[PDB]
């Protein structure tokens, strides 16, 4: 220690400098953390966590391909009617027809004209029905080729309905209203009102009773400053609603910004109406994810009319940074990465719920909700005002449709909901008193009782003349405020629409609602208790159906063989005896190994999007989640599936509930798993750096041969000396020697299409010796060939030789890159002197897989033609096999293609920029499942995957003679 | 994607396809990804399944079809599965590096059975039924063991 | 708050709103909590709320009108919640 | 320097330990300050003060 | 290149992957000299790839998908392939010779 | 490529802290990412570069040479150049031999 200190003093070295800097930075951490804990104790955990920024420009999703979704919807409806899903023209079919009309154009008209003229009405009544309905829809769409898209709601209005069972069971249903069955009748009832709302050629406004308040009306501010029902404004609003119900209301050239429009809300229905009407809607979501984006894509594919664009963006209305960023993004030019849009309407319906938060409980969550619902709304309108003023816009105001509550503290226990809703009413006066009237127009919609706890009593509230609305009805009322006449009225002066349904006229609404809920709840418990006690009395007095569960029955899915007359009707009559079946090639079998297991499981995931019982059980078996057991198990004898690890019995019913999440998480396109690629972590990619040694490294003991090799390499830059004690050698590198130090590269392709985790060749029955000998690609090919022969029904491959010579069965499949694992072995593991099998080179060949197939399963001496076509090697294989069979050197051929995913191939594809950058995808908010999006605006690279695909083709004559299934004709 | 849509559209134009009859495009790599050679084989398996089931899977990742693809009036880009009442033929198209363009056409197997006699078809159906039963027992035995 | 219109609502306006609405509500909630913890039902505190007759008439005052108008929810909250016995609301609309 | 390093190795002394701790605490200061600047840009200078 | 030089961080072209494919040579032939849009079928047969190519080209011409075909085979000598052939003992030992 | 002197590398475990060597910022970050706590990277305020100091227990690759016994191969005649046949230098750089 003293010698070290002397040397440090001589060197002017401060050994304590690092510690002093550390203590200073620790004090800085302490004081900054003290500031953070003060701010956390002040605003609260909820507020601080909830002000986290969520919006980003790169994460916005645009939907504008209504031209495509129109054809998609038309085909869906066409096939549904043909198959008999839709026997009658119900309101859902009418709504879909309206959407098709809204997206109609000349190309669409030609599409439907072809599909209906080509329809053969003689194929039963369903084809005649679809032909007639298609003719009607063609006639309707031809009329509205040039007409603007219109929001027209045709759903049957539904009222509340609560029933109490004999056993005290509460069931709520949205049964159709008997009196009202159209939107026009809804508006007529709205104008008519009821007894409660009364006080002491011809439009619907004419039908209003005298001295009565319609359920939906507009209020005018009296000179005293109070808002009262106004006949003129109410009549204007109801006339607009009547026109929107009968003709439909267009929202062309209308740019809307709607927040809080998630599924199951009023904003979602308003968004659907805007998309129907043709508006450019920016919908903001606080739950941005694949589920929400898929929901909004479905909404747009269903309702997005011609000229409409849906911009789904992540957004936190509780953070002013998100508010400013969203408004900037909307108003900024497309060249600057914005939208270049100017908002015509704003619908800030975003709110977070509050239950059981009274005055004493107002806390961080309540303050944050108040921010979202009042303060950040005001900031958002201020931001829109600032953008419009900066761009010098005075004559294009944005209509802020404010969500207002008729009740301000009537129910209580809702935190600051009433405070936010009531403070939103200052905007009516602020519009006049401040200098933003020309940029914004205030439309306070007082939303009434809407039905999405609060539903069981809706029927009881309606028995006194009060009107309760559904989400669709409330959205219709809100969209009635976006009509041109109401927009012009808002521009004249701010408007207060009361859509409360007469809920204000009931005295003591909170207490009456509580009484209704108490009555229903008391009746339900009394009935349930009485039923339980009667049941127990019956059981004790009189003393003391087997349910059958589905079990997995996996089918090979051989082609359906129809009767001969049926199969002959479709084909031409002159085909009989015309074709040389020896010259006709038929795919008799097929199979694959891929990210979704076998061909069956992949097909189920492709077509239906989820696994059935058979598919899920097959996936669990493939992934090793469930193993089969037959014999004694925990004493009792069990025969069936068991968990592979715990060995506990698992029923096919429980297989889904126990392994669906695991299968989905470890199947398909997903983050690269190093355990499946030999500890390959793309986030930590090993490289080595050449450096020149600057000092003689310390000796390290090495073998005699190893020391000799080091000396041969480094020449005079290393020194090897024998140790007489044990005969080993010490190797001493000198200055100037060459050294390789590992270094790690952060690589940006993290997601790949990987065969499901737990996929093992032993599961299919390949021996461990074969697994050690051959590459994983070869194992995939062997499994694919076996499964393809199983699909062809050829359980024994030698069964082919009963019909063809050994020279007449070929294998024309191949690979684009072959045994990349063996190539990596020979090029890197051998370079590093790791243990590598001496035959890794013959395992690396592209034809090695076909060789192993032939010399493990087939034994054929027929033609062998291994192609390379990169991504087209499988069509190459099909072409080569077809030509082999037609030339006749083969009669059966194994065609297809295979390739593997590995570190080096992935990295070189990334260098090429052919694959998609996963970091950019994460920046855009894309999940691994949605990385691969062919034929989309945002596609920026292919999604690399691995596996094999094999088909057994043969002559048609031979396929008929062996009696193998025929899946198709090449 | 642009080149392939253009190629299919040009094929459909030159071969005189009826206007208003777009070919329904199936994109399978949205789900299975892109293998460097198993691709066309997976698409053939999917095409055979489409033929036999009459079901056309939709590109569920097709969030928004590219506007540039609207010009190809003979191509449709579904996003959800379609329960079609029968698929006659399927055109599998692949494009590998090195200018490896490739096309295949898979016709429905039922058009083959119209080229044979009633007795031949009946004996073929009987043989296929027996072979399907044998294959089922073999497959389930091999799966469990 | 002077010369703070809708476009100018900012940190100062949010802080003033906190002082004048949110922390007032928190203060009444705290008094309610103390009285309830001590089991006091028959000695309510009279909250004399300062209220503005004008809510946005003049404008350019940030969130003053918002705070004053949202203070009017307390009349209904008194009936609808369980703090009536601990507090009594007296909204004094102060004039010029 | 070489003699000092030899003595430090003999003493099992980590001369870089203080610097490593300092860099860790500097990163901690950076991330806490990032949180504070986010909260300041969010609530505002007036509100936070 | 892609397996060792990239591992060592030596300068390697970003398109060494397409330059490594067996069908890259045929691609470059077509797109430097031929410009044909005719059938491309690159075989792999180890030492028999040339007879494979002749047979595939023959069958292409007989099927009529082509009338002229460029058949043949090619391969290169390199360190790692030589070393692996030595490992399998397929090549002759020069020291024994 | 000399078959009499075939380059290999050997993994050894570092026994003493190697001396620092100047390295770029990105290179030092890569070294730290690889070795975790077995390397120490420190910025040099004089020039902004980084010094990388491997510690005891770190992983190291030292080149070694293997005497390989396949010294003779059938090689295209020395001096064979594609430029002699007229292939451009850009093509030569792009494509493989
Ligand atoms: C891929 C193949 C392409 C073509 C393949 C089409 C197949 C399939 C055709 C359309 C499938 C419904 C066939 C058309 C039927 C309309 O064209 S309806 C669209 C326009 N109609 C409307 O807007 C009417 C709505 N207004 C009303 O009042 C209706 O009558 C309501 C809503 C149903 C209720 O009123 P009520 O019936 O008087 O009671």
């Amino acid at each position: 220690r003293q010698q070290l200190q002397v040397l440090a003093r001589y060197l002017k070295m401060d050994l304590d400098n690092g510690e002093r800097k550390f203590l200073k930075e620790k004090d800085t951490v302490a004081e900054l953390q003290a500031q953070l804990d003060y701010l956390n104790a002040e605003l609260g955990e909820f507020f601080v966590n909830g002000v986290a920024t969520s919006f980003s420009r790169k994460k916005a999703r645009t939907f504008d391909s209504s031209w495509n979704w129109a054809k998609q919807s038309l085909l869906s409806l066409y096939f549904e009617i043909i198959h008999g899903v839709l026997k009658n023209v119900d309101r859902e079919v009418v709504s879909e027809a309206i959407n098709i009309m809204n997206r109609s154009n000349d190309a669409l008209i030609k599409f439907m004209e072809y599909h209906i003229s080509n329809t053969d009405e003689t194929k039963g009544e369903n084809y005649q029905l679809v032909k007639t309905l298609g003719e009607q829809l063609i006639e309707n769409c031809k009329q509205v080729l040039d007409v603007d898209p219109v929001y027209k709601d045709v759903a049957k209005p539904t009222g509340p309905k609560t029933a109490i069972d004999k056993n005290g069971n509460i069931t709520y249903s949205e049964e159709p209203r008997e009196k009202v069955r159209k939107l026009s009748q809804y508006v007529q009832e709205m104008a008519l009102g009821g007894p409660i709302t009364k006080e002491s050629s011809k439009t619907v406004s004419s039908t209003i009773p005298r001295e009565t308040i319609p359920f939906l009306h507009l209020r005018k501010k009296t000179p005293a400053g109070d808002w009262k029902y106004d006949r003129q404004l109410s009549s204007l609003f109801l006339d607009g609603l009547e026109k929107a119900a009968f003709n439909g209301v267009t929202f062309k050239d209308k740019y809307v910004l709607i927040t809080g429009a998630g599924k199951g809300s009023i904003g979602a229905e308003v968004l659907q109406g805007l998309l129907q009407g043709g508006a450019k809607v920016v919908v903001t979501t606080s739950r941005f994810s694949k589920q929400v984006t898929d929901y909004y894509q479905s909404i747009y594919a269903k309702y997005g009319a011609k000229g409409s664009t849906l911009i789904v963006v992540p957004f936190n209305q509780g953070s002013k940074q998100d508010v400013e960023a969203l408004i900037e993004f909307i108003y900024d030019t497309e060249k600057n990465g914005g939208l270049g849009w100017d908002l015509d309407a704003i619908i800030p319906f975003a709110a977070i719920p509050e239950q059981g938060i009274e005055l004493e409980h107002i806390d961080s969550k309540s303050e944050f909700a108040h921010r979202i619902m009042l303060t950040n709304i005001l900031r958002m309108m201020g931001c829109v005002k600032k953008q419009k003023s900066a761009r010098g816009i005075e004559t294009r105001p944005a209509q802020v449709i404010l969500p207002m509550s008729p009740n301000h503290g009537t129910f209580g226990g809702d935190g600051m909901y009433s405070e936010s809703k009531l403070s939103l009413e200052t905007l009516f006066n602020r519009w006049h008193s401040e200098s933003w009237a020309n940029q914004l127009t205030v439309c306070g919609a007082i939303i009434g009782w809407t039905r999405g706890a609060n539903n069981i009593i809706a029927e009881g509230i309606e028995k006194m003349g009060v009107r309760t609305f559904s989400q669709k009805e409330m959205a219709f009322n809100l969209l009635g405020l976006l009509t041109p006449e109401v927009v012009e009225l808002c521009q004249k002066s701010p408007v207060m629409a009361d859509l409360n349904g007469g809920l204000q006229f009931v005295p003591e609404l909170k207490e009456f609602t509580a009484k209704l809920r108490k009555e229903l709840v008391e009746t339900s418990e009394v009935r349930k208790a009485v039923s339980i006690e009667t049941a127990l009395e019956h059981k004790v007095v009189n003393g003391n159906q087997v349910e059958i569960q589905p079990r997995a029955n996996i089918q090979l899915d051989f082609p359906e063989l129809k009767p001969y007359k049926q199969v002959k009707q479709i084909a031409p009559a002159e085909l009989e005896g015309l074709l040389d079946l020896e010259r006709v090639i038929v795919v008799t079998g097929f199979a694959e190994v891929g990210p979704w297991g076998s061909a069956r499981t992949r097909w189920e995931m492709e077509a239906f999007g989820e696994f059935s019982l058979e598919g899920c059980v097959e996936m669990a078996w493939i992934m090793g989640f469930i193993s089969y057991h037959n014999g004694n198990l925990k004493g009792r004898p069990y025969t069936g599936w068991v968990d592979s690890k715990t060995k506990e019995p698992v029923d096919d019913k429980d297989v889904k509930a126990k392994y669906e999440t695991s299968i989905l998480e470890h199947s398909g396109i997903r983050l690269i798993e190093p355990e499946l690629f030999n500890g390959y972590n793309p986030e930590k990619k090993e490289m080595i750096q050449e450096v020149i040694v600057e000092e003689d490294l310390e000796p390290f003991e090495a073998s005699k041969e190893t020391a000799e090799q080091f000396k041969h390499q480094h020449g005079d830059k290393v020194d090897i000396f024998e140790i007489p004690e044990t005969g080993e050698y010490s190797v001493k590198l000198l200055k100037g020697a060459t050294l390789y130090i590992p270094k790690a590269l952060r690589f940006d392709r993290l997601v790949a299409g990987q065969i499901p985790t737990g996929w093992n060749a032993k599961t299919y029955g390949i021996s461990d010796d074969i697994i050690s000998q051959v590459d994983p690609i070869t194992l995939f090919v062997l499994v694919s060939v076996v499964e393809a022969f199983i699909a062809s029904g050829i359980t024994d491959p030698y069964e082919m030789y009963k019909y063809v010579h050994v020279s007449e069965v070929g294998n024309c499949s191949g690979s684009g890159m072959g045994g990349v694992s063996a190539l990596r072995g020979m090029f890197k593991d051998r370079f590093k002197d790791e243990p590598v099998q001496n035959d890794i080179l013959q395992e690396s060949f592209i034809n090695t897989m076909s060789a192993w197939v032939n010399m493990l399963l087939i034994s054929s001496s027929g033609p062998i033609k291994t192609p390379v076509g990169a991504c087209a090697t499988s069509v190459e294989s099909v072409d080569i096999g077809v030509e082999t069979i037609l030339s006749g050197k083969a009669r059966i051929c194994i065609v297809g293609g295979y390739d593997d995913f590995q570190e080096e191939g992935s990295f070189e594809f990334g260098n090429m920029k052919a694959t998609s950058n996963t970091l950019e995808e994460f920046e855009h908010g894309r999940t691994p499942a949605e990385m691969s999006r062919p034929a989309t605006t945002t596609r920026n690279g292919f999604m690399e995957a691995q596996g094999a695909g094999i088909q057994i083709i043969m002559q048609a004559d031979l396929a008929l003679k062996m009696g193998v299934p025929i899946y198709g004709i090449v | 994607d642009k080149n392939e849509s253009a190629t299919i559209n040009e094929m459909m134009k030159h071969l005189g396809r009826s206007e208003g009859n777009p070919v329904i495009g199936v994109f399978q790599k949205f789900l299975t990804g892109h293998p460097k050679g198993a691709a066309g084989a997976w698409m053939m398996n999917g095409a055979l399944q489409i033929l036999n089931s009459g079901i056309i899977p939709g590109n569920r990742n097709a969030d928004n079809v590219d506007k540039i693809l609207e010009q190809f009036e003979y191509v449709l880009y579904p996003s959800k599965t379609l329960k079609t009442d029968g698929v006659r033929a399927v055109s599998i198209t692949s494009f590998g590096f090195g200018q490896k363009g490739g096309q295949a056409i898979v016709v429905h197997p039922d058009y083959l059975y119209g080229a044979i006699t009633e007795d031949r078809y009946n004996e073929y159906v009987a043989k296929v039924s027996a072979r399907e039963k044998s294959a089922y027992k073999f497959f389930h035995n091999g799966m469990i063991y």
